[PDB]
RNA sequence: GUGUAGUAUCUGUUCUUUUCAGUGUAACAACUGAAAUGACCUCGAGGCUC
RNA sequence: UUACUAAGUCUCAUGUACUACAU
């Protein structure tokens, strides 16, 4: 009959309950483009003060971790400590490791003290090595120090039992260890020098290693030695289906995090870009672009505009240059806009002129060409603007004429693109680029 | 795995070679001449020198590689007390730039009188002993002795609150003074 | 005050018989 | 030039509950049982310690 | 002038032989 315990210890700034969806999306496209699966996860925090933590913690931590909070721990942290299941996926060097020792050591402090014949833990983490138990060991004691109602004990091979048997002796709160040490400890002496009966949270850091280095006997069994209402967290630089059918097993209504993975553009969809100085010049790209693309002759393009007026100004000025174009936009009375999007999808060779809001709905087939005229403001509207082109093997181009003082079309640009586009391209283009990328970073 | 490197037989008498210790015998297995050690494959070479053992002969191996003017000067000696018990007092007196005129080379010049309790168990003649005296001492002018019968008097108990200048030891900072600018030595 | 800066045989030794300290008298 | 079951032998790797008592052993090893918690002092060692 | 002795157990891999059994 288990002993009921409380997991979920976040309370949601109201900074960060007012985003809508769409801004939410748009800050993780912005995070290096985390992906998540899973129902109900939190949004992304981005400062360590919406996380409500003590003072102490907060001089602590800062200290502990210096500068901007990393795109793991902005979604991980509100994720695990609201007490869900968690796979993690990104890099060794991410800062995963804060992610889930602050909710860990929450979680531990507001249970009551172990008893007088309770040896603990609370808290297990587990780690395929020796050398990242020991790291791990090492931060928990940063925290820990301060505070001696929490103590932590590192099990590992590779080094002295009677050592770690004198500790866990004393009773702890928090145990850090690999998974054969930690099986061997909890066999030895008829299971009586440690208990997994009040372990209620599990981390597994580097997991993929653990089925690498043979452990999943290991981990398997202690899993089945603690309570299913537990909470777990696999974290990982890799997601081999050893983990990914072990996760299965082991968590509930997991959400998993994922860093960029793939780009946020599809890899094949081939990304350009040119920086132009005046409108006017702007246009006369447009139309070289146009006309270029006919020695290379199906083969449709949409030109994507920011506005209702700016696409009728540039449809008339396509027009009176002699190129004839099929537009659209919700000012149109529907019956029209079907007009156009029949001829669009009609006539060999046709090109589309849209604006940008219209781009994720747009009834058509992917197209070979997408020249973005006004610079997209926002990951989202580029993502939907470029996909019009994106199409695995037969992916075409997505261009976008920039202006000298679009800042925050430039960041994006380099947010996107693949290092590789922006090499292929004039190095002077790309420096302003990159000039123009930093310049609007600095400015936040 | 071998990568392409050529292991004379042992018989071959010896191109220096990456590490001069694995060889082939006679046979056509290999070994570690220092270790004595058979190993079937380049693989399992390699393990042997990844592994400790190896390691070990190569540092017995290395191990293996390796292998006056005198003159009396006046003293005012007077029973002083204070609390709480009783102390003395001793007021020496020193030359009135009279025959130091002549010795100014900053040669310990800046070195104050030393004192030391010595026992009388030793001395030039060795005929009676058995108590202490504190012995003055200043380098032209002759040494000084007062006998101290009593086994401790003034031998105080943390006056000062331990600092740790030793100068020459705790008896000459604890206890005495050098006025300098007249040549009066105070002892207490 | 004053504190200013600048600018491996494991079981081999219990087999080797450690398990029990001998000792000539 | 194959497959089923199974065996032996290298080498790599590594040191399993600090102790006590019994079995066991040539002595080990190995096996069998239990378990301190707290305080202090000098340079892991040490206590007619409580 | 260095007065002559080291591997063992476990674990998870590699090296190499072998024994019944079937095409």
């Amino acid at each position: 009959e288990l002993e009921p315990f409380q997991k979920n210890f976040y309370i949601e700034s109201e900074t960060v309950s007012s985003m809508s969806e769409m801004e939410v999306e748009e800050l993780r496209l912005s995070l290096d483009n985390i992906k998540i699966k899973g129902t109900g996860c939190p949004k992304p925090v981005t400062k360590w003060s919406q996380l409500g933590l003590s003072t102490d913690t907060m001089v602590l931590i800062t200290k502990l971790h210096f500068g901007s909070l990393t795109p793991i721990q902005s979604q991980a942290l509100p994720a695990i400590m609201s007490g869900r299941d968690v796979i993690g996926i990104s890099k060794t060097g991410s800062g995963k490791t804060i992610s889930y020792l602050l909710p860990l050591l929450r979680q531990v402090k507001a249970q009551r003290p172990l008893s007088k014949h309770e040896t603990g833990p609370m808290g297990l983490i587990l780690a395929p090595t020796r050398e990242l138990a020991l790291q791990i060991h090492e931060e928990v004691t940063k925290f820990t120090e301060a505070d001696t109602s929490i103590r932590s004990v590192c099990c590992t091979g590779g080094s002295e039992m009677k050592k770690q048997i004198t500790d866990l002796k004393r009773g702890t709160e928090i145990v850090v260890a690999t998974p054969g040490r930690f099986i061997d400890i909890l066999t030895l002496n008829d299971g009586k020098l440690l208990s997994t009966k009040r372990i209620t949270f599990v981390v597994m850091d580097e997991a993929d290693r653990l089925f690498d280095l043979g452990f999943e006997p290991q981990i398997t069994q202690i899993m089945k030695t603690v309570r299913p209402d537990k909470q777990c967290v696999l974290f990982s630089a890799t997601f081999p289906n050893k983990l990914r059918s072990f996760a299965v097993r082991v968590l509930h209504s997991p959400i998993s995090i994922t860093i960029n993975s793939k780009g946020m553009v599809n890899e094949n969809v081939k990304q350009k870009f040119r920086i132009c100085h005046s409108e006017d010049e702007k246009f006369d790209n447009l139309v070289q672009l146009i006309h270029e693309r006919s020695e290379f002759f199906d083969a449709k393009a949409i030109i994507f505009v920011s506005s209702q007026n700016i696409c009728d100004f540039i449809s008339k000025k396509l027009l009176n240059a002699g190129i004839v174009t099929c537009a659209i936009h919700a000012g149109k009375p529907y019956q029209e806009r079907l007009m156009n999007l029949e001829k669009f999808k009609r006539e060999k060779n046709s090109i589309l002129l849209c604006t940008e809001v219209l781009s994720r709905g747009l009834n058509v087939p992917e197209v070979s060409l997408v020249i973005i005229y006004n610079a997209v403001k926002t990951f989202a509207q580029y993502v939907h603007t470029t996909g019009r082109t994106a199409r695995g093997s037969r992916s075409g181009t997505a261009i976008t004429l920039l202006l000298h003082d679009e800042l925050s079309g430039a960041y994006i640009l380099s947010k996107a693109m693949r290092d590789e586009e922006i090499k292929a391209l004039d190095p002077l283009q790309a420096k302003e680029l990159q000039e123009m990328s930093a310049k609007f970073e600095s400015g936040m | 795995l071998s990568k392409g490197e050529n292991v004379p037989y042992t018989f071959q008498d010896e191109q220096v070679r990456s590490n001069p210790y694995i060889y082939k015998n006679h046979s056509g297995k290999l070994v570690c001449k220092l270790c004595n050690t058979m190993h079937m494959s380049w693989s399992s070479v390699e393990r042997h020198l990844g592994g400790k053992k190896h390691g070990l002969n190569v540092l017995r191996r290395g191990i293996s590689i390796e292998k006056x003017x005198x003159x009396x000067x006046x003293x005012x000696x007077x029973x002083x007390x204070x609390x709480g018990s009783v102390g003395l007092a001793i007021q020496v007196n020193y030359s009135s730039e009279v025959k130091e005129n002549s010795v100014d080379s900053d040669d310990k010049a800046k070195v104050p009188p030393l004192i030391r309790i010595v026992s009388g168990l030793e001395l030039s003649d060795t005929k009676q002993k058995g108590k202490k005296f504190l012995v003055i001492a200043y380098e032209p002018f002759e040494n000084i002795a007062i006998e101290l019968p009593p086994n401790e008097i003034l031998f105080s108990e943390n006056n000062d609150m331990d600092n740790n200048n030793d100068g020459v030891d705790e008896l000459n900072k604890k206890c005495t003074f050098w006025d300098a600018i007249s040549k009066l030595y105070y002892v207490q | 005050e004053g504190a200013e800066q600048v600018d491996m045989p494991y079981w081999l030794y219990k087999l080797h018989g450690l398990d029990r300290e001998y000792r000539c008298e």
